C-alpha cells in the first residue's frame, strides 16, 4: 500500500485564523493518465465523509472557496483561509491513483473559543424504570468549554465511587461548546434507602463547584 | 437529490458472514461507480473496493480479497458488499460511496454521495432491544434515557424530527453487564412545557425496536 | 425583424434563464411560445404594449416583462425537465393583422450536466465504385455522441460553405431510443462530381457547431468541459 | 380551436399538395398559412380575408367562411417544399394555431441506379459506412431492428448546377457482424440492387 501521513494530527485554531494541514506520501501519486488523484474530505462527527478538494487542487462544486490545495511530488497541504466554527471535524487526504486506495489518518480541527461555564441540570430516576428494580440518576452539563469537566455524586453527602459512568459529545458546529451526560446506576433497593441526590460540578467557568441535587427515594 | 440507503445495523458471530446493502436514488445507477469504506470506532477510513453497475468490474483492497465480495442488482438499484470469515476487528461502520465519474469517466476515483453506514458488531453475545425512560423538565432540560440494549447502534430523533435545535445524543456507555445505555436531551423554553408535546423517536435496528417516548412535567 | 438570443441552451434543473427577445418594427404586440411535438403552438404569455403583460395558454413557470416596445425576455425562475421545449417570440402591429416569429431557442433542462457530451466528427470519402459506376462521388459526414440536440451542420469547400449537392438528416437518431438521457448521432452527405472530387487541390471539410456549457460552468470530470464549440473532419480530393 | 388534416402527405414531384383547415370561432375574420421546416421557424407564406381564391407563385389559399374552412394547393410540388404547414385563425389585431400538416414530396427519379456502397473514414481505414443511394421513390427504408447498427432515413440532395436530385440512406455499426450486404437487409429494397465488393485486406 501506498501510506498517507497527516500533519499535525490535532489543529486547535481561533475562528477567523487560517490552518495549514499537510499530507505526505510514501509515493509519488501521478497516475499513468497524467492526473494525481490525491483529494481531502471532512468527516464532521455522526456524518459521513463529505468530498471538499479533488485532484490536489480543485475545489468541489458548492465547498466554501475558504478551502483550497496545493502539492506536488510526496508534500501535499489542504488550507482554510480564516476558520469557521462550522470547520469543526476531522480532516483525511486520500489517494486514489493506485489500488488500494488509501488514506491518512485524520486531522481533528478543533475550535478555540471563550471559556464557558456548564449549565448543570440532575434527573431523578423515572416511576417507570423503579418498578424494574434499578435506579438512574442523570446530570447534564450543557454547552460548556473547554471539554475539562469534573463531576461527583454525591448519596446523603457521602461521595460516590465505581457506581457511575459519563460520555462527553463532541464540540458544536454552531457554538463551539461540548456537553457531559453522567449517570450513576444505583439498585431500587439502595436508592429508596436515602434522600439526598447530588451532582457537583467543577469547570473552569466556575469560580466554585456548582451543585445540582434533589430529595427523594 | 441522489440518495444513498444503506440496510440496518447488525450483530454476526465470529466466523459468520454479512451482506450489506445500498439503494440508490435520484440518478442513473449503472453510470457511477460504487465504493465501500468501512470505519473502526474512533478510527480512520479503509478503501475495500467497488463495483461498476453496469459492467460488473470490481477492484479490491488485498487485504480483504478471499473475504470481500461487491455485487449489484441493477432492477433494484441497490449494491451489495458481502465480508466472510468475520473476525472480531470487523467491528466498524460500513459505508457506500459514489464515485464522482459518469459513464467511465475517470472522476470515479473521487466520491462525491456517502451511504449513511451500516453498523456492523462482531460477537458472540445476543442482541437485546432497550428500555425508554423519561428525563421528565428561561430554559428547562429534558430528555430520554435509552437503557440496556446491544449491539450498537440507537437513533434518538425529536417530534419525528421537527424539533433539532438544542438537541444533544451523547456517546453510549458500555455498562459492566455487556449492554450499552445513552441519554438524548434537549433544552427548550421553560414557559412550554405545559403547550408543547415532546416526544423522543428512538429506533434500534438490530432488535426492530421502535419507540415514541413522550417527556412530560412531573 | 424577430431578433431571439440564445438559438440553444442546456439548463440543470433549478437554474434561472432569460430568452431575449427584440423587434425593431414598432410593434405594440409581442408574444412568446412554446412548441411540441404532439400539441402545437401553446401561447406562454403575451403583451399588447409597453408596460402590458398577460397570461396565455401555459403561463406556469415563465415570467414575462416588457419596460420598452422593443423588448420581451422571457424568465425560466427554476428549470424543470418539462420546459425542455423550443421557444418562439412572435410579434404583431397591434393597431396590419399579421404576426412574425423570431428564430426559436432550443431549450434542453437535464438533471445533471455530467449528461452533456460534445460530437465526434468524421467524414467518410467517396467509394470507388460509385465513382466508376455513376461519375458522382458522395461524401458522408457523421456527428456522433453529442447531448443535448443542439447542432448545426455545415458543409465547406475550399473554404467556402456549400449548399448544393448537400442532405443532412432532418432529425438525428437516439443511440439509445429506449433511454431518456441518450445520445444522438446525425449524417450529412455531399455530392459532388467524379472530376471535382479527383482533384488534389479541392478540400473538403463537415464543420458542427455543437452548443453546451459556458466556460463558467462547474465541471469536475476527468474529460474535457463540454462546452460550445465546433467539430469538424476533413478530407481531401484524390486522384486514384 | 383550428384543426388541420392528417399527415404526413406524401406527394409526388411535380404534383399538387392539398392542405385543409377548419376553425371553430365563426366570427373569425382573418386566415393564415405558416411553413416551417424542420429545426426553422414558422414562416408566414399566405394570408386571406374574404371568400375565394388567393394565389400567389404556387400556393393558392382558399376561403370558406359559411364552411369555416381554409385551404392550401402548391402546385407543381418541389421537394424544397417539405416543411410543416401551420393554420392559423384570428377575429382582430389572439392567433389560434393548428397543430400543423407535415408534407414530403417525393422527388421524381427518372434514372435510379440503386446501390449499396462502402465509404471508409478518411483519418482510419477501419471505420466505413454504408450508402444506400440512387432508388426511386418508391422505395421506402425500415428503420433499425438492432440497437447497435444505426439507419438513417432517405435524404434528398439536389446538385443543382447539374439539375440532378438523388436519394440516400446511411448505416453504419461497430458490430463485427455488420456488412454493407448486411445493412438494409430490414428493407424492401430492389431486386436489381448494386452491391460493389468491398475489396480485400
Ligand atoms: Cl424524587
Ligand atoms: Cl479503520
Ligand atoms: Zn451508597
Ligand atoms: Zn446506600
Ligand atoms: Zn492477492
Amino acid at each position: 500500500d501506498i501510506v498517507m501521513t497527516q500533519s499535525p494530527l490535532s489543529l486547535p485554531v481561533t475562528p477567523g485564523e487560517p490552518a495549514s494541514i499537510s499530507c505526505r506520501s510514501s509515493q509519488r501519486l501521478v497516475h499513468s493518465n497524467g492526473n494525481t488523484y490525491l483529494h481531502w474530505y471532512l468527516q464532521k462527527p455522526g456524518q459521513s465523509p463529505r468530498l471538499l478538494i479533488y485532484r490536489v487542487s480543485n475545489r468541489f462544486p458548492g465547498v466554501p472557496d475558504r478551502f483550497s490545495g496545493s502539492g506536488s511530488g510526496t508534500d501535499f497541504t489542504l488550507k482554510i483561509s480564516r476558520v469557521e466554527a462550522e470547520d469543526v471535524g476531522v480532516y483525511y487526504c486520500s489517494q486514489s491513483t493506485h489500488v488500494p486506495y488509501t488514506f491518512g489518518q485524520g486531522t481533528k480541527l478543533e475550535i478555540k473559543r471563550t471559556v464557558a461555564a456548564p449549565s448543570v441540570f440532575i434527573f431523578p430516576p423515572s416511576d417507570e424504570q423503579l418498578k424494574s428494580g434499578t435506579a438512574s440518576v442523570v446530570c447534564l452539563l450543557n454547552n460548556f468549554y473547554p471539554r475539562e469537566a469534573k463531576v461527583q455524586w454525591k448519596v446523603d453527602n457521602a461521595l460516590q465511587s465505581g457506581n457511575s459512568q459519563e460520555s462527553v459529545t463532541e464540540q458544536d458546529s454552531k457554538d463551539s461548546t461540548y456537553s457531559l451526560s453522567s449517570t450513576l446506576t444505583l439498585s431500587k433497593a439502595d436508592y429508596e434507602k436515602h434522600k439526598v441526590y447530588a451532582c457537583e460540578v467543577t469547570h473552569q467557568g466556575l469560580s466554585s463547584p456548582v451543585t445540582k441535587s434533589f430529595n427523594r427515594g | 437529490q441522489v440518495q444513498l440507503v444503506q440496510s440496518g445495523a447488525e450483530v454476526k458471530k465470529p466466523g459468520a458472514s454479512v451482506k450489506v446493502s445500498c439503494k440508490a436514488s435520484g440518478y442513473k445507477f449503472t453510470g457511477f461507480v460504487m465504493h465501500w469504506v468501512r470505519q473502526a470506532p474512533g478510527q480512520g477510513l479503509e478503501w475495500m473496493g467497488f463495483i461498476n453497475p453496469y459492467n460488473d468490474d470490481i477492484q479490491s483492497n488485498e487485504r480483504f480479497r478471499g473475504r470481500v465480495t461487491m455485487t449489484r442488482d441493477t432492477s433494484i438499484s441497490t449494491a451489495y458488499m458481502e465480508l466472510s470469515r468475520l473476525r472480531s476487528d470487523d467491528t466498524a461502520v460500513y459505508y457506500c460511496a459514489r464515485g464522482n465519474g459518469y459513464n467511465f469517466d475517470g472522476a470515479y476515483r473521487f466520491f462525491d454521495f456517502w451511504g449513511q453506514g451500516t453498523m456492523v458488531t462482531v460477537s458472540s453475545a445476543s442482541t437485546k432491544g432497550p428500555s425508554v425512560f423519561p428525563l421528565a423538565p428561561g430554559t428547562a432540560a429534558l430528555g430520554c434515557l435509552v437503557k440496556d440494549y446491544f449491539p450498537e447502534p440507537v437513533t434518538v430523533s425529536w417530534n419525528s424530527g421537527a424539533l433539532t435545535s438544542g438537541v444533544h445524543t451523547f456517546p453510549a456507555v458500555l455498562q459492566s453487564s455487556g449492554l450499552y445505555s445513552l441519554s438524548s436531551v434537549v433544552t427548550v423554553p421553560s414557559s412550554s412545557l405545559g403547550t408543547q408535546t415532546y416526544i423522543c423517536n428512538v429506533n434500534h435496528k438490530p432488535s426492530n425496536t421502535k419507540v415514541d417516548k413522550k417527556v412530560e412535567p412531573k | 425583424g424577430v431578433t431571439q438570443t440564445p438559438k440553444f441552451q442546456v439548463l440543470k434543473t433549478g437554474q434561472s434563464m432569460t430568452l431575449q427577445c427584440a423587434q425593431d418594427m414598432n410593434h405594440e404586440y409581442m408574444s412568446w411560445y412554446r412548441q411540441d411535438p404532439g400539441m402545437g403552438l401553446r401561447l406562454i404569455h403575451y403583451s399588447v404594449g409597453a408596460g402590458i403583460t398577460d397570461q396565455g395558454e401555459v403561463p406556469n413557470g415563465y415570467n414575462v416583462s416588457r419596460s420598452t416596445t422593443e423588448d420581451f425576455p422571457l424568465r425560466l425562475l427554476s428549470a424543470a425537465p418539462s420546459q425542455t421545449s423550443v421557444y418562439f417570440c412572435a410579434s404583431r402591429p397591434g393597431l396590419r393583422p399579421e404576426q412574425y416569429f423570431g428564430p426559436g431557442t432550443r431549450l434542453t433542462v437535464t438533471e445533471d450536466l455530467k449528461n452533456v457530451f460534445p460530437p465526434e466528427v468524421a467524414v467518410f470519402e467517396p467509394s470507388e465504385a460509385e465513382i466508376s459506376h455513376t461519375q458522382k462521388a458522395t461524401l458522408v459526414c457523421l456527428a456522433t455522441g453529442f447531448y443535448p440536440d443542439h447542432v448545426e451542420l455545415s458543409w465547406w469547400v475550399n473554404g467556402k460553405e456549400v449548399h448544393s449537392g448537400v442532405c443532412t438528416d432532418p432529425q438525428p437518431l437516439k443511440e439509445q431510443p429506449a433511454l431518456n438521457d441518450s445520445r444522438y448521432a446525425l449524417s450529412s452527405r455531399l455530392r459532388v462530381s467524379a472530376t471535382f472530387w479527383q482533384d488534389p487541390r479541392n478540400h473538403f471539410r463537415c464543420q458542427v457547431q455543437f452548443y453546451g456549457l459556458s466556460e463558467n460552468d462547474e465541471w469536475t470530470q476527468d474529460r474535457a468541459k463540454p462546452v460550445t464549440q465546433i467539430v469538424s473532419a476533413e478530407a481531401w480530393g484524390r486522384a486514384d | 380551436e383550428v384543426e388541420q388534416n392528417s399527415g404526413p402527405l406524401s406527394v409526388p414531384e411535380g404534383a399538387i399538395a392539398s392542405l385543409n383547415c377548419t376553425y371553430s370561432d365563426r366570427g373569425s375574420q382573418s386566415f393564415f398559412w405558416y411553413r416551417q421546416y424542420s429545426g426553422k421557424s414558422p414562416e408566414l407564406i399566405m394570408s386571406i380575408y374574404s371568400n375565394g381564391d388567393k394565389e400567389d407563385g404556387r400556393f393558392t389559399a382558399q376561403l370558406n367562411k359559411a364552411s369555416q374552412y381554409v385551404s392550401l394547393l402548391i402546385r407543381d410540388s418541389q421537394p424544397s417544399d417539405s416543411a410543416t404547414y401551420l393554420c392559423a385563425v384570428t377575429t382582430d389585431s389572439k392567433l389560434q394555431f393548428g397543430a400543423g400538416t407535415q408534407v414530403v414530396v417525393t422527388p421524381d427519379i427518372q434514372n435510379p441506379d440503386p446501390a449499396v456502397y462502402q465509404l471508409r473514414d478518411s483519418k482510419s481505414s477501419d471505420k466505413s459506412v454504408c450508402l444506400f443511394t440512387d432508388f426511386d421513390s418508391q422505395t421506402n427504408v425500415s428503420q433499425s431492428k438492432d440497437s447497435d447498427v444505426y439507419i438513417t432515413d432517405k435524404c434528398v440532395l439536389d446538385m443543382r448546377s447539374m439539375d440532378f436530385k438523388s436519394n440516400s440512406a446511411v448505416a453504419w455499426s461497430n458490430k463485427s457482424d455488420f456488412a454493407c450486404a448486411n445493412a438494409f437487409n430490414n428493407s424492401i429494397i430492389p431486386e436489381d440492387t448494386f452491391f460493389p465488393s468491398p475489396e480485400s485486406s
